[PDB]
């Protein structure tokens, strides 16, 4: 059965079904609560190259959605738009009532292509995609989400500015996926798994101030050197 | 996939608005490009993804459509805009690189 | 194999009458029981006339709105089916075909899969 | 009790919720937009509540996933009602001895 | 008590309800159409019930609108179940003193 | 919280959450009942020119729907079909399961054009639109509804002839709106804010009997004099 | 009210609302159960000619669906595909979340045409079409189902082969309906109301082995003699 | 019901695909049949249900379309494929037996 | 009985000015108030000029995008409505029609049901 | 908005039915009116709202269509039915008066 957390004397315990605990008291349904917690609070990798490898594609399982009433402020959120090589769409459209996560600090908008096996994108570890008060088990197209888990509790008897970072992915869903951080419609930077979002913003600002933007009709891809870490090469 | 264009030597007086329709044989999810080929010169990309304007191309040209039907519209046609026009379907190079060109439509000033 | 030869037709004065006969052979008549007549004016399109369920008891006879009363199809127990025309106006000169209806997964439909050579009628 | 087996723990829970509790703000026509109905809070102090609560969240996910698989609901909204009904049934669900250890009735 | 502050009060309530309670009428194939499943009544006799009812309905709307705003349901059908569960929890929620004022177990 | 009314000895009283009332008894869920009462029983204006001024347009607020089990016969019900000047539609279509009010005496079918700001039509006073056993917060296109409110109660332990009146409005939703009562496809009557439906039907009958219908292909709009109230001017 | 079954001492009794019994015990919602039982367990005719006469078309009644948590293995299941003579479809498409019956031995797939009055196909005897854990009151197009009913219980305190048989019906929905069992795209057998599915399979095998399949472009319909019951005629 | 065909003496060099369109005045739920008629000979059925190949018909012919627009495509063209082509809407004999033919479109090799 | 005859127009030298008058009779002017002007070049299509709500107080004067600051219409209390044009050019040589806008169930629209004989303007 | 008509001097023998197709560059929510203009006479209204038949018009004319495609069918073509036909998109005079006419299609008996 679903475990239920009881808060007593500022301590958390698991309710015991067989043993009837008399001191536990429930006066009204207001005390019952469900709260969603992000996975980043457990100290897990949050960069796109490491984040996108926890999701897989499958077919033959219908998606399910369950609500939650409270959440935690999220520093990293993701927004996916993936196309098949012929041009079709992989991720299903967002059903009515589903909206993006309300409180995000950085939103990693990733758009790219991939083989797109299966029909739906599930979480390989069994977690949920939180969305807005509606945690689902699949990813919807163009909707901000954040990986998290839902817990149930009996409560004791008693600015916001976002930032969007734009990526481009080739071979999404496979073990050989290539990511590029987009600074302009023509200029890109090769992406590693060690760059914090603030470092990416600083790279953007440095590239613009240094006049490193592409001036031709072709594409320009920079590559930051590993040692100096401030001299972008090519 | 079979791309069927207007297939007509369209004649339009200078200053009019000519329209070329490029129908397909199935849904292609808006993956067309338009090329203007003058006699002798190599073709030149005009509109890609069926709506986006290529760099260095006047906003005079406008592409639209979806599903299996797409149109390219040229407003206030000048004497320079006298060349063959092609519609072309492409793929993304992550997977296949297949591509097919249209029949070709000629415009007379 | 299967033939739908037709008999009759020729030169007849206006406001007259004539009977066409359709003979069928080479297939199960009781199973494929629908027989229809189609008219084609010289150099023009085809035109449905009438249909009959010949080969089993019951059935129904379906006529066209334009051809009502002037035409009459006969339910003969034999595979041969006759069509009788009356008051032959000058516009009736055409080629007549006897056709067998086809079937799809949902049952028999009006599209014809077997045709006859066609007979000429001039007035 | 619950012991946190996660690699690391964040002891502060900076949370947002929807419940609030003026003038014409309750009317939808004059009410706030869909993005301004939330509040904020920060439970900086805890006696290990947050670190055990995260482990409880991790623990409950297997049962939650199995329950979601079993049901045919497109969207489930009634888990808390079932929990409350189960609580009431366990407390009082039949014949209840006054002095029995399975009853919450006490004499005085 | 409840005092009606509305500009006017209609003393009569001409109502309709869908609950009914014969042969094959219960079968949907032979049952009445979607327009004939209603009944009728008239509560002409009253002792201030109607005037109090209108004011109560006026008062309830603020809380109802706030509750609807808080939730994410597209269509809400479980308000009455919540009221019943809250009533039971308030009546019986835990430790129950036999002679305490919080319990309704009268002794005799 | 949501107030709950209790009926004891033919008296209605609001149940008190903190005070535990012993005399209150609830034997089954059949006693609980939700009833929808119309606003017209409170003594409010019911004619179209005054009624249409209580509705507004907005955007950014999703619509919500609740149920009710019993209602009241309504003297006036409305039915709207509004279009933008370009030709598009303002009011959203009716979702599956939504049906018109089952008991209406007069139905004011109103069709016209307006600026149609926002996305949804809300009630300015905070009331609900009662469809068939469903109270909503927005107006659906071409569906009969009644303005009303919902109340919850604990019950004590123990023909239909509709008439359609057709209108036409220009500039719906603005402060300067003109209404025209339609008696024919070619003849109209200027509408004021003091005509009861019976008077409108009498005017229709007088128009038909007196032969004041338009005979040309143009439009003829009559205007009743304020004093005599029986000799229509123009 | 809806009766509730109580199981005690391996005996089943209908719960009495007015008389409060104290012997029965309820501990958790796990004890409450809903079970769907097939009509064929009551000894009713199951062949297509007799089964299809219990369903009738109607208009003006919305459909309703109620779930259940346990069912019974069904030996006969049905699948309908009906079209109007002009070519339009009669049965509505299956909504989201509706799937065919999980455990079916023989699936009778019927495709044909009929007048198709009304809007929805209801059960003349008031039973339900079970589907997959969602008993409905109407028939959906292309979805396997099984006739049955639903019961509610309080539980006491404590391989798979599918065969599809294809038919073809003309005049469906009327009293004069002609059915034909299909052995090939060109060969059919006239259907009587006394052939078990195994008999139809044996007829198919005899048709294939004895070389009675149609060799021309037309249709060939066989008729089995009543007396010998093994020498198919025509 | 009125059916509008391509209505043009279509000419195509040997080896190319030729497409014929049979528009309708309303939805017909894919109830079209394609026939070929050589001069003098009775018509021969080619396609029924707008997609199914008739028995003994080469796979070169293909049919598609739905709703109010339907197409017949000959991928490979030979000398024998020179005749008139018709599209008809048919009913099921359970109900009415109405059958409406098209106009007729000739093909020039 | 119901007409929209027009007066004026003819031959004018370029860079001139002209005034045209539209007269109506036989229908309710207060009810049917919208009057519009249409231009048709010789052998070409039709083209809208301007509209006015003549017949009641208030209203709005709608002008075509290409004709701004020119082809000014005048709101006259009488049913007659005047349109004056200045800075004439050889391109303006065309036929001018005076039309009355129609109505629908949702109000009055821009489609015109009653036209006038039309005058000729030559530059 | 650009209105593209049949743009062809269609000729049809007396007794048949003719069809005129009026395409649009965007969805117009069925706001078209059909006009006929004999040489010299001012145009006359035929159909408004793309389906409603204006007063004093024989039932031979019919209009249909939606979205961006709209058709006018003249049944039982007559000698007098020889004029130039136009399709017009209009607006509601509550807040706008913009109107765009069609190219014009000629009919020959
Ligand atoms: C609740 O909390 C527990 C513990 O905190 C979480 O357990 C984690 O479970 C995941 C998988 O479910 C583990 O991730 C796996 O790591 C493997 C390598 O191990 C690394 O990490 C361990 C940590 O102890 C090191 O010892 C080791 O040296 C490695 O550095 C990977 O190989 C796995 O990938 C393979 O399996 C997955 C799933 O089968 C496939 O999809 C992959 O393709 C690949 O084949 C996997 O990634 C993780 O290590 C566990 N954490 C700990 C601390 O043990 C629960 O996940 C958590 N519950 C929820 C719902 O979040
Ligand atoms: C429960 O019962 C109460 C009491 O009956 C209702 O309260 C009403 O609330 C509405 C608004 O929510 C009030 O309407 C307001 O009227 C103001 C002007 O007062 C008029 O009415 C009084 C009545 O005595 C007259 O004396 C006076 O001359 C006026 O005719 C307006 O100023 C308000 O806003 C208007 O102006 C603003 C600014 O211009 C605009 O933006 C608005 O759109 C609007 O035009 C508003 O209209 C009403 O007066 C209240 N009743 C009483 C008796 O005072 C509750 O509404 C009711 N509950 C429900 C759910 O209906
Ligand atoms: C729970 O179990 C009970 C068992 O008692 C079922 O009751 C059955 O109900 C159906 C109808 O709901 C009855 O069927 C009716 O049969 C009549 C004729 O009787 C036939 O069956 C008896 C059985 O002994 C034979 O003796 C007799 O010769 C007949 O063969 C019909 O007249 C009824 O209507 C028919 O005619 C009318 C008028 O023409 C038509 O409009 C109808 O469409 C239909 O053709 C009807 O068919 C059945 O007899 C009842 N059984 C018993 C044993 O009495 C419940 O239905 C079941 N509940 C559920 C939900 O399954
Ligand atoms: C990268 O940084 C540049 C420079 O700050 C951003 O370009 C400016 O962004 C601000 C808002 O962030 C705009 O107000 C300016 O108009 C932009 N252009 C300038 C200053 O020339 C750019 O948006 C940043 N890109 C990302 C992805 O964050
Ligand atoms: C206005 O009154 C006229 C005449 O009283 C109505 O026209 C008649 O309506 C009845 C039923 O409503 C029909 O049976 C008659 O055939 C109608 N024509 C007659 C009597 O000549 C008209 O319907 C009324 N309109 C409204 C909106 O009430
Ligand atoms: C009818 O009988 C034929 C012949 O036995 C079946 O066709 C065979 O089906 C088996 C499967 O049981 C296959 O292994 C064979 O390859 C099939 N052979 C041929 C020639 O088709 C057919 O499936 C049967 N149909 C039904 C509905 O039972
Ligand atoms: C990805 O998987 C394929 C599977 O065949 C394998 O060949 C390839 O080496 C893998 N790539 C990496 C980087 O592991
Ligand atoms: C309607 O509101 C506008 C807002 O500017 C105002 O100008 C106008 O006078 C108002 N109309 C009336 C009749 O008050
Ligand atoms: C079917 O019902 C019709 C209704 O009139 C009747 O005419 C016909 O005889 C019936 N057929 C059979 C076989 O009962």
């Amino acid at each position: 059965s679903i475990p239920l957390g009881v808060i007593h004397n500022s301590t958390l315990q698991v309710s015991d079904v067989d043993k009837l605990v008399c001191r536990d008291k429930l006066s009204s349904t207001n005390q019952l609560r469900s709260v969603g917690l992000n996975l980043e609070g457990n100290g897990v990798a949050t960069d796109v190259p490491s984040a996108t490898k926890r999701w897989g594609f499958r077919s033959g399982v219908p998606p399910k959605v369950v609500n939650y009433e409270a959440g935690e402020w999220a520093e990293n959120c993701y927004n996916l738009e993936i196309k098949k090589p012929d041009g079709s769409e992989c991720l299903p459209a967002a059903p009515d009532g589903i909206r993006g996560f309300p409180r995000c600090r950085y939103v990693h908008k990733v758009s790219g292509t991939g083989p797109c096996a299966g029909d739906f994108a599930f979480h390989k570890e069994g977690a949920f995609f939180l969305y807005d008060r509606l945690a689902s088990t699949v990813i919807y197209r163009g909707t901000t989400f954040a990986e998290g888990v839902v817990a149930f509790l009996i409560l004791p008897q008693a600015g916001y500015y976002s930032t969007t970072i734009r990526y481009q992915a080739t071979g999404f869903g496979t073990n050989e996926t290539e990511y590029l951080f987009e600074v302009d419609n023509l200029t890109y930077v090769q992406l590693e798994s060690r760059f914090t979002p603030q470092f990416l913003l600083q790279l953007n600002e440095t590239i613009y101030t240094s006049g490193k933007r592409s001036n031709t009709t072709g594409k320009l891809i920079w590559k930051v050197n590993p040692e100096i870490d401030t001299t972008i090469g090519e | 996939v079979v791309l069927t264009q207007t297939a007509s030597p369209v004649s339009t007086p200078v200053g009019g608005t000519v329209t070329i329709k490029c129908q397909a044989s199935q849904n292609i999810y808006s993956n067309l490009a338009w090329y203007q080929q003058k006699p002798g010169q190599p073709p030149k990309l005009l509109i890609y993804s069926a709506s986006t304007l290529a760099s260095g191309v006047p906003s005079r040209f406008k592409g639209s459509g979806s599903g299996t039907e797409y149109t390219l519209t040229i407003s206030d046609l000048e004497c320079a805009d006298a060349a063959t026009y092609y519609c072309q379907r492409y793929y993304y190079l992550s997977g296949s690189a297949d591509n097919t060109f249209g029949g070709g439509t000629e415009v007379v000033v | 194999q299967e033939q739908l030869v037709e008999s009759g037709g020729g030169l007849v004065q206006p406001e007259g009458s004539l009977t066409l006969t359709c003979t069928a052979s080479g297939f199960s008549f009781s199973s494929n029981c629908w027989r229809c007549w189609v008219r084609q004016a010289p150099g023009k399109g085809l035109e449905w006339i009438a249909c009959v369920c010949a080969g089993r008891s019951g059935g129904t006879t379906y006529y066209a709105s334009w051809a009502k009363g002037r035409f009459t199809i006969s339910k003969t127990s034999s595979p041969t089916v006759t069509l009788q025309m009356t008051s032959l106006t000058a516009a009736d000169t055409a080629t007549y075909f006897c056709a067998r209806a086809g079937y799809d997964d949902y049952g028999d439909a009006s599209f014809f899969n077997l045709w006859g050579p066609g007979t000429l009628v001039t007035v | 009790a619950i012991v946190n087996a996660q690699p690391k723990c964040n002891p502060n829970l900076h949370y947002w919720t929807t419940q609030d509790e003026i003038g014409l703000a309750w009317i939808p026509y004059f009410g706030p937009a869909a993005e301004g109905i939330y509040t904020e809070g920060l439970m900086h102090n805890q006696d290990g509540l947050i670190c055990g609560l995260r482990q409880l969240a991790n623990e409950t996910t297997q049962a939650l996933q199995l329950f979601l698989r079993a049901t045919t609901e497109l969207r489930t909204f009634s888990i808390l009602n079932r929990k409350a009904i189960d609580f009431l049934l366990q407390r009082w669900g039949g014949t209840c001895h006054i002095l029995g250890p399975d009853c919450c009735i006490e004499p005085h």
